[PDB]
C-alpha cells in the first residue's frame, strides 16, 4: 500500500513501473455452476477457455 | 495598521488567514496589562463553558 | 433494471468555468483535491480603481 501527499502522480508513476513487469501468461478466469445455484471460480490456461 | 513610529504594547502581529484566500497578512493585537486578578485572560479564545 | 449500462472513462476535454461567491469556494477549497483539478481564479472585487 502507497502513502504520500496528493498530487504527486502516485497512480501514473505506479502504473507506468507496474506495466514493466512481466508474469507468466496468467490463467483465464471463468465461472462453472456446480448446481443450479452454486458457482464455483476456475482458473485454466490461456486458450483452454 | 501602522508600519511606522512606535507604541506600548501594541503590535502588528502576522497571521495565515483561513477564514478567508490563504494569505499572510497582520493584525493589531493590544495588551493590558491592569493590576488585579493573577489570571491571564484570552478573549480571541475563552467565551466562557 | 435488471441490469444498467456501463460508461467507460474517456480523457476529457472540456473547460469548466464555474461561478460563485467567494464564500461558495470557500467551502470547497479546504480539500486538497480541489487544488489539484483547478488553478484558475478569476477574481472579482467589488471595487474598481
Amino acid at each position: 500500500y502507497l502513502v504520500g501527499p496528493p498530487s504527486l502522480g502516485k497512480h501514473e508513476a505506479l502504473l507506468a513501473y507496474l506495466s514493466t513487469q512481466s508474469v507468466e501468461t496468467p490463467p483465464d478466469l471463468l465461472y462453472v455452476p456446480l448446481s443450479e445455484r452454486k458457482v464455483a471460480v476456475l482458473t485454466l490456461p490461456s486458450g483452454q477457455e | 495598521l501602522r508600519t511606522t513610529g512606535r507604541a506600548v504594547g501594541e503590535v502588528n502581529s502576522l497571521v495565515v488567514v483561513e477564514a478567508a484566500p490563504y494569505w499572510g497578512r497582520p493584525a493589531r493585537l493590544t495588551a493590558r496589562a491592569a493590576p488585579g486578578r493573577d489570571h491571564l485572560i484570552s478573549i480571541d479564545r475563552e467565551a466562557g463553558l | 433494471a435488471p441490469a444498467g449500462l456501463e460508461v467507460e472513462p474517456f480523457p476529457i476535454q472540456m473547460q469548466v468555468i464555474l461561478v460563485g461567491t467567494p464564500e461558495a469556494f470557500e467551502g470547497l477549497e479546504e480539500d486538497p483535491a480541489f487544488s489539484e483539478l483547478f488553478r484558475i481564479r478569476a477574481e472579482f472585487s467589488p471595487t474598481l480603481p
